[PDB]
RNA sequence: GGCGAGAGACCGAUAGCGAACAAGUACAGUGAUGGAAAGAUGAAAAGAACUUUGAAAAGAGAGUGAAAAAGUACGUGAAAUUGUUGAAAGGGAAGGGCAUUUGAUCAGACAUGGUGUUUUGUAUUUCACUGGCCAGCAUCAGUUUUGGUGGCAGGAUAAAUCC
RNA sequence: GGAUGCUGGCAUAAUGGUUAUAUGCCGCCCGUCUUGAAACACGGACCAAGGAGUCUAACGUCUAUGCGAGUGUUUGGGUGUA
RNA sequence: AUGAAGAGCUUUUAGUGGGCCAUUUUUGGUAAGCAGAACUGGCGAUGCGGGAUGAACCGAACGUAGAGUUAAGGUGCCGGA
RNA sequence: GGGUUGAUAUGAUGCCCUGACGAGUAGGCAGGCGUGGAGGUCAGUGACGAAGCCUAGACCGUAAGGUCGGGUCGAACGGCC
RNA sequence: ACUUGGCGGAAAGGCCUUGGGUGCUUGCUGGCGAAUUGCAAUGUCAUUUUGCGUGGGGAUAAAUCAUUUGUAUACGACUUAG
């Protein structure tokens, strides 16, 4: 159902991890640039981690697209969902985390009626 | 630099394979005679061949033709440089200087 | 959108040069020369062969 | 609202492809493949078997036969890049091969529901095989040891250097 | 690599898209960039560039300046264009019947120009009256008349208004300003 | 400052007055002086009757409670650090980067409009295919690599050989 | 003035992602002063939380806005849903 | 002659004001990986391939990737040839 | 450096075309991410379970970070200007 | 697969040989069969170990702790005994 798109290319599927997030627990994995005068990572010696830069950017045709080819749009109710009535081949709905189980039923029913794809049609389902 | 005296064959091959003009400060592939007629038709030049002619038979408008021509972006020689060591003179067994008529071979390997 | 190289792609060759059609028709890349009966003087040869 | 909106939505109308300039014109088979030539099959069920080349079909394939009475290879369709053409030659003048085409070999594709638990032949194909092979063995019987050469299977030995070999 | 002759990735150094967030000025820009794009007239480009300018590069233009400009030869029946504001000037006692196109008019300037029989015009009505700049006369105001320019280039033997809050005797009128006290600059 | 009032784009228990609590308290110092830490069960104690093992603390059950993954060491209950289980590796460190194997684990698309009634609930439907992953062949284009081969020119119109 | 056609298999953990491990090659500890740090130079055993160019008076250049030879209501008064 | 990659102009402000190395010129000194100057180029501020190893030497300067060709240096094995 | 307001549809800071370029300490500038609170709005989420916490489970983004699923939890909390 | 007689100790664990049995023999001539794995997909053929089963044979122990000894000994260990 998705709109035709090219092969999706990423150029770096590996998460850029902070230097020594593997060595110290106080050092979190969220990327920080090394600003040190003698940093091997800042100086880009062979054999060190890679630094994020703009050349790794994704093609503007395939940016923000999930592997299904849809752009994700968060919804909390049927009125927010109905904005994607005429955009089913481009945008897929994601029900927000804080939505209740009984309202997820309504959102999923209306999305099935309108032909809208839902990325998480299994949250808070009992059986 | 390495320099010498080029032949019609290598001039023609260069202008046809790596032929780029300076149009409004841009590097335009020639690919057609209309560009040349528009940017050099002032100076009697209509075709890539008349351009090659103004080059080889060094004419009144060589300056304007050669300035229109963007610098040729050549690859490295496909067979190599021939010597083991480049930065001696062509006479002393190197590559730089005037290799009067041996420049055609090098340029054809580089183009 | 793409630089097609003459010296291959006869179509682009002919787009740039219409003379390329008759160049091949007459085989001007293999033109024969008029024979000549010129012989150098004795001074040239003896100076060349001189020690 | 959890996510506000995009102010512009892309169009869902699909764009049409440009007119392509890639015409279909026929194959230029290599000069070693002539009808009647003996081929060695390199891949497939019948890999290593020697076989006869009869006809160049429309879908860039070769029509091929053992003959079936000799080595067990029936009237079949193979690809030129998966065979070696030998210098050995047979005369096929006298085989009415015009009947065969791409439609003669049609698989009658399988449906989604038919899943094989654990695990037939067309009499037309059987009879056409018996018709062609009888005209082929009549000519193979002339040259000596050729029926045996075809019944045998090809194999590379220790020392065989295919860049040096001749087939 | 490249042995670069110039500085790479350098901005032109010229303003585009005026950084004023005024929507009416943005609309004037939308109109005049279209006209500069399609009319082949240099007037449109001049006005478009002038609409980008800052306040100090858009000084006010006095009606007396306009009167000078119309006292030129062949300029009496012309349309004066001020990309900026027009201010009044009581130092004149006559004003002609001209038409004046400008962004803003002060109340006094508008009243003078109207009382003289003229009309005060906007740059959008100028666009329909003169899309290529027919019979126009662009006036710019004085830029170096500012106070900040007095101090630009301060140094010995330039004569360039030191930066000083309180003036009078005993504020920078001593050593360095008279031979009796050391030296004079 | 004292008494009495009303407010806040203030702080929110390592903050905010030192002090949200028996705080100028406990405590230290001969003394002048110095000066903390410390809030939260639950709506309600309904704060665990009773059985059993044990010297007892406690435990195991049972029971109260919406919840004992709320038991007065009580809201939530992070990390360091530790125990048990499971998984994997390990010849003087470990850890990291590129790449793939092996193992484990996992998302996505597989309906599609469509001839169509071989149709039941008579109009729901009867429905062959449709689009995704991986390849192969042919004909082309762009960039390049490696070969075979033909026609020409030049030189002492090769020098030689040969006569 | 940029690849189309034909065919086959699968339609699933098969491709692929993540993760651990193995293998080949590379890979010195961060921060800091310093011409020069992996340093036999200094700090750092670990973890959580806290933790460092702020506000003001007067100014300068630039920018934006309002009016414009004028400009600044808010010391104060009037009024008020204070 | 060649080239111009836009030319000219102004305002304001940061950091810096310990330097070091190589070729060549050169002063003191027996000399110094010493001290001090001149010209350029570099390190500092710079990773990459090579020089086994190295701030400066050779080559070459870096967005992310693919293919090809090469520089310097190399092709017994370690090690691609 | 240029093109493109034309009516009908969505974004003129938009879309599109063309060419070139991309090292970087101190330092400068720009565009963005995230936190506590304030005004406005989504008649936003929520005991049919908010926030927080754990999660070699998944998705988006160059990244800052954002989103989802599962577990735990119990009373509030977010998106956009 | 049996069977006879030898030789081989450097890590022999293999080499040679006798007798008959049995199977194949492409040395030669014939007959029948193969197909559909659909135009290729290693298109699965090897050896390494371990375990659980059936059925046919084969054999029916030691060490350590504890005690003890002092030719030994920080403790382990060692040496003795029962
Ligand atoms: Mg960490
Ligand atoms: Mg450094
Ligand atoms: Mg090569
Ligand atoms: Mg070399
Ligand atoms: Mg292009
Ligand atoms: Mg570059
Ligand atoms: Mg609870
Ligand atoms: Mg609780
Ligand atoms: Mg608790
Ligand atoms: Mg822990
Ligand atoms: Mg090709
Ligand atoms: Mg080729
Ligand atoms: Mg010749
Ligand atoms: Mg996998
Ligand atoms: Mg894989
Ligand atoms: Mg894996
Ligand atoms: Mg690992
Ligand atoms: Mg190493
Ligand atoms: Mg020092
Ligand atoms: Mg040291
Ligand atoms: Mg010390
Ligand atoms: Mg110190
Ligand atoms: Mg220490
Ligand atoms: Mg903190
Ligand atoms: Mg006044
Ligand atoms: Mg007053
Ligand atoms: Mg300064
Ligand atoms: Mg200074
Ligand atoms: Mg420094
Ligand atoms: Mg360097
Ligand atoms: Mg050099
Ligand atoms: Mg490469
Ligand atoms: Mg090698
Ligand atoms: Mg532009
Ligand atoms: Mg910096
Ligand atoms: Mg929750
Ligand atoms: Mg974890
Ligand atoms: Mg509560």
């Amino acid at each position: 159902a998705s709109l035709p798109h090219p092969k999706i290319v990423k150029k770096h599927t590996k998460k850029f991890k902070r230097h020594h997030s593997d060595r110290y627990h106080r050092v979190a994995e969220n990327w920080r640039k090394q600003k040190g005068i003698d940093s091997v990572v800042r100086r880009r010696f062979r054999g060190n981690i890679s630094q994020p830069k703009i050349g790794y950017g994704s093609n503007k045709k395939t940016k923000f697209l999930s592997p299904s080819g849809h752009k994700t749009f968060l919804v909390a109710n049927v009125k927010d969902l109905e904005t994607l009535t005429m955009h089913t081949k481009t945008y897929a709905a994601e029900i927000a985390h804080n939505i209740s189980a009984k309202n997820r039923v309504v959102i999923l029913a209306r999305a099935k009626a309108l032909g809208i794809k839902v990325t998480n049609p299994k949250g808070r389902l009992a059986l | 630099v390495a320099y010498g005296y080029p032949s019609y064959s290598t001039i023609r091959q260069l202008v046809y394979k790596r032929g780029f003009g300076k149009i409004n400060k841009q590097r335009v592939p020639l690919s057609d005679n209309a560009i040349i007629e528009a940017n050099l038709g002032k100076y009697g030049i209509l075709s890539i061949d008349d351009l090659i002619h103004e080059i080889i038979t060094v004419g009144p408008h060589f300056k304007q033709a050669n300035n229109f021509l963007w610098p040729f972006k050549l690859s490295n020689p496909s067979g190599g440089w021939g010597v083991p060591r480049k930065f001696k003179h062509f006479i002393q067994g190197g590559s730089f200087g005037n290799r009067e008529e041996f420049i055609n071979k090098l340029v054809k390997s580089m183009n | 959108v793409l630089k097609k190289n003459p010296l291959k792609n006869k179509q682009v060759l002919l787009r740039l040069n219409p003379y390329a059609k008759v160049f091949a028709a007459e085989k001007l890349g293999s033109k024969k020369a008029e024979k000549t009966g010129t012989k150098p003087a004795a001074v040239f040869t003896e100076t060349l062969k001189h020690d | 609202t959890a996510q506000q909106a995009p102010k512009w939505y892309p169009s869902e109308d699909v764009a049409a492809p440009k007119k392509t300039r890639k015409a279909v014109r026929p194959q230029k088979l290599r000069a070693s493949l002539v009808p009647g030539t003996v081929l060695i099959l390199l891949a497939g069920r019948f890999r290593g078997k020697r076989v006869v080349y009869l006809k160049h079909l429309e879908d860039n394939t070769l029509l091929v036969t053992g003959p079936f009475k000799v080595n067990g290879v029936p009237l079949r369709r193979v690809n030129a890049r998966y065979v070696i053409a030998t210098s050995t030659k047979v005369s096929v003048e006298g085989v009415n091969v015009e009947k065969f085409n791409v439609e003669y070999f049609a698989k009658e594709k399988l449906t989604k529901k038919e899943k094989k638990e654990a695990n037939e032949i067309k009499a037309e194909r059987v009879e056409d095989q018996k018709v062609v092979d009888k005209a082929l063995i009549a000519e193979i019987k002339k040259t000596p040891l050729l029926k045996q050469y075809l019944s045998a299977s090809f194999s590379l030995k220790n020392g065989d250097k295919p860049h040096m070999l001749k087939f | 690599g490249i042995d670069h002759t110039s500085k790479q990735h350098k901005r032109s150094g010229h303003r585009t898209a005026p950084k004023s967030d005024n929507v009416y000025l943005k609309l004037l820009v939308k109109l005049y960039t279209f006209l500069a794009r399609r009319t082949d007239a240099p007037f449109n480009k001049v006005v478009l560039k002038a609409l980008f300018l800052s306040k100090i590069n858009r000084p006010p233009v006095s009606v007396s300046r306009i009167a000078r400009a119309l006292k030129q030869e062949g300029a009496a029946n012309k349309t004066v264009v001020v990309v900026g504001t027009v201010t009044d000037d009581a130092r004149i006692f006559e004003f002609p019947k001209t038409t004046v196109a400008a962004l803003r008019f002060t109340a006094g300037a508008r009243a003078k120009i109207v009382k003289a029989g003229g009309e005060c015009i906007t740059l959008d009505q100028l666009a329909v009256r003169a899309p290529k700049g027919q019979n126009t006369l662009i006036l710019r105001g004085p830029r170096n008349s500012r106070e900040a320019v007095r101090h630009f280039g301060m140094g010995p033997h330039k004569g360039k208004a030191p930066r000083i809050l309180s003036t009078g005797r005993k504020f920078e009128r001593a050593r360095g300003r008279r031979r009796s006290k050391g030296f004079k600059v």
